[PDB]
RNA sequence: GAAGAACCUUACCAGGUCUUGACAUCCUUUGACCACUCUAGAGAUAGAGCUUUCCCUUCGGGGACAAAGUGACAGGUGGUGCAUGGUUGUCGUCAGCUCGUGUCGUGAGAUGUUGGGUUAAGUCCCGCAACGAGCGCAACCCUUAUUGUUAGUUGCCAUCAUUUAGUUGGGCACUCUAGCGAGACUGCCGGUGACAAACCGGAGGAAGGUGGGGAUGACGUCAAAUCAUCAUGCCCCUUAUGACCUGGGCUACACACGUGCUACAAUGGGAAGUACAACGAGUCGCUAGACCGCGAGGUCAUGCAAAUCUCUUAAAGCUUCUCUCAGUUCGGAUUGCAGGCUGCAACUCGCCUGCAUGAAGCCGGAAUCGCUAGUAAUCGCGGAUCAGCACGCCGCGGUGAA
């Protein structure tokens, strides 16, 4: 319930932008907690940070609604 | 441990507080300012050694007053130290403080001063039994109805703690028409830390 | 008429002694003062557990008590206003005047 | 590990949900009466001495 | 004309009985007998002082009750009426003291204790 | 309890029948302080009494008391580490309390759909040697006197 | 401990980092700083920008202040409760624990404090080489249970009019508010008892046998708990076990135990209409009314620093229909979808609404817990901490047992 639209920080935007007409980069080091996904963020490759490790994951177009917090499982049950 | 601070039992009935305020919406500011007020007589207590400070309050004025048994060092040579203490207190306050000095009579029948004195003999390596006994006799020489005394800790610069004290006269503790006093004070020569407690009774 | 005051303190003895003093000075230059109307005397409680580390099964509480009195004045003189501004003490009660 | 933290809590906060409550003369994080800015037990100690106006014992 | 007074109290509920020579009814808070007093059978409950004094009527009753629960404020009606019947004639006070209905029930809700679940119920405490 | 005997709390009669027994009957139905519901369903039980074979609304309750009320019960009065329970005559108030218990506190088990057919017709049945609470007293007297010889000397 | 863990809270981790330091005191150079915009970033920080600032001038100077030097030093939620003070559990509201004087005993010591009766009690009577006293017990304190006086608004409406309406004219009559007062002490009578303490009944009264509760915790026991509220003997760390920031975690789960909430339905569920409490809280806090919404709610706004305005018209209650014994119109967990609110931000990890879903569960062995009357059992309401979050805690009131 975030009735006034999505929420993505502006200190997430500042790594690269010129990968819009070219083949994208591989390094996206971040914190990857607060920001959700809205369709301008499709098909990148982000090192999602889980408190210890910026774990790399790339994007499908239907991995689209939830935040960057599904893909930082901080439990380590193995 | 089970017992009660006895002045916290009789307050409201046969005595009052030491802050006669009635303040809304500026209460905790004056509380933690009065907390600073009480600390500042550490300059006094090494020499002046007052017992109680009653703090009443007008609209925009500060009207305090003290009780003591030693009127010498508190009045200065000609009141010049008195105005200096007013200035140094106002530097922490910023408000019109108007201090006062009231002298107590029969001064040996206090609570805090006698315990402070026997803690002073403890801080000069003087034996605890003789000091307690001469203290309760010289308090009985003042004219009373009873004195209870108790000291604890590592007594007389020794090992694992004992706790022992002596009493004479009557002391109705469990009764409310009492008008008794009470005081606790720490002690240390160099070993650990000790504590003295002291009681009087003089009827209602 | 154009004056009614309030009394709020902690001790009813200080309340009604200062109230009897101001009733004594009330119809000095004026007339027709109304008496000490009582008020329901709000009260609070607290709760402090009797330990430092454990032992919530034994507790302790205190109370705030605020006694309130009320004195109304009907058809006053102008001379009592400057008289009551010469009346300032005791300090344990705080007055609450209107016009 | 608190003499830096008491000075940390006297500062204006980074944002709104950081200025919590602790005691003044001690530094307890839990069980502080915000009407008094005291903890549970320093209030208990000062309550007996007649040094807090208002408060009495309560029996009814 | 003249009216007959009386008051009755029970269970943190107070009543002001106003007895008049009438026909035998009760009006409470400017309503009827059993509009504001609900389905409970408490008629001969209230008319039990009438069964020992002036059976059964015929006096209409004015009362303005407030506070408490319904049965407690109903039971307080009994005692203003019996106080009124003592006000009318002295010759029934023996008949009231044989029947009671004059002593105020001083028994009300008990003070708790800080440390239990209820005023006397203690919590479960497993021995092993 | 330990020191001496305790008081016993005589009660108030009804607002209609002026009965203490029917009042006590209501009070051993009452759950969670809901007195008016239990009282009103007991007056409904008297209305079911009055219609179907209406004889007397209270004599049927007294005959329900007739066919239930005990006279004997065993009590474990050992002396020196034994098991010699003695069939002992019961106190009269405990006798009536056991009767009320066997009437109402057994009537949970009729299991019929109408909610007071387990009450009204049940106490109708106890008036004329029917209802299983009579045979409760029968088997109670039969397990009584099982030590008629070696316990009645104490 | 925790009377409120999303960041802060924190002491636990991964990383980015720093050093008379995040905090205290003096010395000089100097004197007053700051604060705020732009760029980098995850932040601490870095580089610029407006400049900072004198409150005595006897040209002589420190008080409000920064930065630099090292010097003093700082810091530890690190250890030891078996080195401690202070504080608190527990026997337990159990009824005991002692002293002076005179006697007995060669002496350590004893008697008083033992015996008969009675009591909640070392509470009291009688006999007793004992006579008296103190700390306890009891009494004085608070609240509840009647009534007199005093004072009548923001309180109430009886003598009348009015208005939706005690509203407005009026009164302090009742109620209520709360100051000062009276009242329950074996007080009188009858029996029992050695005639004594005392026990059992009766009249009077509001309550008669310490009327009902609370606060009040002796000598001492357990090296009981506490350096993690505080202070602290001793020992250890110090370009670091000290400090700043981001993100995570204390909220995991193959399992076993303790404590609470909700049900296993007919004294019941579902729908409709219909009454009566008490305590307390309120300024960046409670919201009157109005409009709209299935709703969580949204908007405009009126009263309120208080017997006045709001929380707030309480639930079980009462009357009609309903279902007809089923895993059920009982039950209400689990799961998709759609939302609402505070938060910079509800993934890890807040609460609440709506739609769709509908599991166990038909009174629970061995065993074990609480309670002697406004109690037990059931039902709601308020407060603390709190942006937000309560089946926990603290308190009040309704119905009312064996
Ligand atoms: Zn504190």
């Amino acid at each position: 319930s975030l009735k006034k639209g999505p929420f993505v920080d502006d200190h997430l935007m500042k790594k690269v932008e010129a990968q819009q007409g070219a083949e994208k980069k591989k390094v996206i080091k971040t914190w990857s907690r607060r920001s959700t996904i809205f369709p301008s963020f499709v098909g990148f490759t982000i090192a999602v940070y889980d408190g210890r490790k910026h774990v790399p994951v790339y994007i499908q177009e239907d991995m689209v609604g939830h935040k960057l917090g599904e893909f930082a499982p901080t439990r380590t049950y193995r | 441990g089970q017992k009660v601070h006895p002045i916290g039992m009789r307050v409201g009935i046969i005595r009052d507080w030491d802050a006669k305020w009635y303040a809304e919406k500026e209460y905790a500011e004056f509380l933690h300012e009065d907390l600073r007020i009480r600390k500042f007589i550490a300059t006094k207590l090494a020499d002046a050694a007052v017992s109680t400070i009653e703090i009443e309050r007008a609209a925009n004025r500060v009207n305090i007053s003290i009780h003591t048994a030693k009127p010498g060092m508190v009045i200065g040579k000609g009141g010049s130290e008195v105005e200096n203490l007013r200035k140094e207190l106002n530097k922490l306050t910023g408000k019109r403080v108007h201090i006062n000095i009231v002298e107590i009579k029969k001064p040996d029948l206090d609570a805090k001063l006698v315990g402070e004195g026997i803690a002073r003999q403890l801080e000069n390596r003087v034996a605890f039994r003789r000091a307690q006994k001469q203290a309760i006799q010289r308090a009985m020489r003042a004219g009373a109805k009873g004195i209870k005394t108790q000291v604890s800790g590592r007594l007389n610069g020794a090992d694992i703690a004992r706790s022992e004290g002596y009493s004479e006269g009557t002391v109705p503790l469990h009764t409310l028409r009492a008008d008794i006093d009470y005081a606790w004070e720490e002690a240390d020569t160099t070993y650990g830390k000790l504590g003295v407690k002291v009681w009087i009774y003089r009827g209602e | 008429q154009k004056i009614r005051i309030r009394l709020k303190a902690y001790e009813h003895r200080i309340l009604d002694q200062s109230a009897d003093k101001i009733v004594e000075t009330a119809k000095r230059t004026g007339a027709d003062v109304s008496g000490p109307i009582p008020l329901p005397t709000e009260r609070s409680l607290y709760t402090v557990i009797r330990a430092t580390h454990k032992y919530k099964d034994s507790r302790e509480q205190f109370e705030m008590r605020t006694h309130k009195r009320l004195i109304d004045i009907v058809n006053p003189t102008p001379k009592t206003v400057d008289a009551l501004m010469k009346l300032d003490l005791p300090s344990g009660v705080n007055i609450e005047i209107k016009l | 590990a608190k003499k830096s933290m008491i000075a940390k809590n006297k500062r204006p906060a980074k944002h709104s949900t950081q200025a919590y409550t602790r005691c003044e003369r001690c530094g307890r994080p839990h069980s502080v009466y915000r009407k008094f800015h005291l903890c549970r037990i320093c209030f208990r100690e000062l309550a007996y001495k007649g040094q807090i106006p208002g408060v009495k014992k309560a029996s009814w | 004309q003249v009216q007959y007074s009386g008051t009755g109290r029970r269970k943190n509920a107070v009543a002001r009985v106003r007895l008049v020579p009438g026909t035998g009814k009760i009006t409470v808070n400017k309503k009827d007998v059993e509009e504001y007093i609900p389905h409970a059978d408490l008629r001969e409950v209230i008319n039990q002082p009438f069964g020992v004094t002036e059976t059964k009527g015929a006096y209409d009753v004015i009362v303005n009750v407030n506070g408490g629960g319904y049965a407690g404020q109903s039971g307080a009606i009994r005692h203003g009426i019996a106080r009124a019947l003592l006000q009318v004639d002295p010759d029934f006070r023996s008949a009231l003291k044989r029947a009671g209905l004059l002593t105020r029930d001083a028994r009300m809700v008990e003070r708790k204790k800080p440390g239990l679940k209820k005023a006397r119920k203690a919590s479960q405490f497993s021995k092993r | 309890p330990r020191k001496g005997p305790v008081a016993k709390r005589d009660v108030l009669p009804d607002p209609i029948y002026n009965s203490k027994l029917v009042t006590r009957l209501i009070n051993r139905v009452m759950v969670d302080g809901k007195r008016g519901i239990a009282a009103n369903i007991i007056y409904n039980s008297f209305d079911i009494i009055k219609e179907s074979t209406g004889n007397d609304p209270l004599e049927v309750f007294e005959q329900a008391m007739k066919n239930v009320m005990p006279v004997l019960e065993v009590k474990a009065r050992r002396v020196g580490g034994s098991n010699y329970q003695v069939p002992v005559e019961v106190r009269p108030e405990r006798r009536t309390t056991l009767g009320l218990r066997w009437v109402v506190n057994y009537a949970r088990l009729r299991g019929e759909h109408t909610m007071e057919e387990r009450l009204a017709k049940e106490i109708m049945d106890a008036a004329n040697n029917t209802g299983a609470s009579v045979k409760k007293r029968e088997d109670t007297h039969k397990m009584a006197d099982a030590n008629r010889a070696f316990a009645h000397y104490r």
